[PDB]
């Protein structure tokens, strides 16, 4: 699938047969729309000294 | 002249490439044309037509080539019976679906 | 007066919507087998373990590198008998081989 036809907002659903289900089952993957970009914070989380003083 | 009585069969629900008779006995006069389709296309070639025999009435059937993913996916396999310029059309499905 | 091969069995069942006439509806059964030489077949209908003798047409074994063949059968049926989940099995003879089929109409 090209790069440009994802962030279009399309329906891309596969199909699967196999013998047990007569019906063929759709699952719909698509990228929503209408979001915004927030830039993600990173943190550090040092253990605490409870912890290092079992070794 | 009688209307012909268009009967398909469908492969057993435990499994078994299959085939699919198209039975019209009960039928006069003797000539007859059968098709077969495909989702309500035109289907070329991969089927065969039998002689006619005689069971006065006759016995005419038919054999189309399918195969076991292609059955299973909600597919439509109308015989189209032209007799006497009455089209006789049977649409058959999956029993389990 | 130097090929010999195994039948295979091929049992056709109607469909949901394939009864029909008047009530009660009766439908056909088809076995038919194919790529098999020599042909010692004898057509018999097995329901439930018992022997049907009547409702049956053997027709005659047509003509389809080894010489095959092919039998066509038809046998009459109920729909009040398919409602019980009757199990239909089409006995096969060949060379004194004997082939077995179960078919019925559970999902």
């Amino acid at each position: 699938i090209c790069e440009d036809d994802w962030n279009s907002g399309e329906r891309f659903t596969c199909t699967v047969t196999h013998t047990d289900l007569p019906s063929p089952l759709k699952q719909t993957i698509s990228r929503p729309k209408g979001v915004a970009l927030h830039r993600p914070d990173v943190y550090l989380l040092p253990p605490a000294r409870e912890q290092l003083n079992l070794r | 002249e009688m209307n012909p009585n268009v009967n398909v069969f469908v492969p057993p629900r435990d499994g078994f490439k299959s085939k699919l008779i198209c039975e019209a006995t009960n039928f006069t006069p003797k000539p007859i044309t059968v098709s077969w389709l495909k989702d309500g296309k035109l289907v070329e070639s991969g089927f065969t037509t039998d002689p006619v025999t005689i069971e006065q009435t006759y016995k005419v059937i038919s054999t189309l080539t399918i195969s076991e993913i292609d059955w299973l996916n909600l597919n439509v396999y109308t015989c189209r019976v032209d007799h006497r310029g009455l089209t006789f059309l049977k649409n058959v499905s999956s029993t389990c679906a």
